[PDB]
């Protein structure tokens, strides 16, 4: 979900 | 419109992060997201984001109204460049007419239709 500092949003 | 992560972020260091993190994640696209001065609604967890390319910005209202946990009865409005998008763009589509040129695109959201009330 959250990698590099980002929120991964997904479609969810 | 202010951001209050472009106050603390230098420009060049949003840049080179930005180039980073199109190249290492190409199908999805690098939004940060801050509360409307003046927006009476919730303040969101972070502000960093990697959306997929082919969201709606309709879509993208269900999900960050859910990330903040808004009453039936609050609004949610979005801002790039103190203006709306039309639910009906892709995030890929509003990041390509307007990212800036560290490669990020600036949304506000707000309860009230205009920046920033």
């Amino acid at each position: 979900d959250e990698k590099d500092g980002f929120i991964f949003v997904n479609y969810s | 419109m202010k951001f209050v992560y472009k106050e603390e972020h230098p420009f060049e260091k949003r840049r080179s992060e930005g180039e980073k993190i199109r190249k290492k994640y190409p199908d999805r696209v690098p939004v940060i997201v801050e509360k409307a001065p003046k927006a009476r609604i919730g303040d969101l967890d972070k502000k960093k984001y990697l959306v997929p390319s082919d969201l709606t910005v309709g879509q993208f209202y269900f999900l960050i109204r859910k990330r903040i946990h808004l009453r039936a009865e609050d609004a949610l409005f979005f801002f790039v460049n103190n203006v709306i998008p039309p639910t009906s763009a892709t995030m890929g589509q509003l990041y390509q007419e307007h990212h800036e040129e560290d490669f990020f695109l600036y949304i506000a959201y707000s309860d009230e239709s205009v920046y920033g009330l």
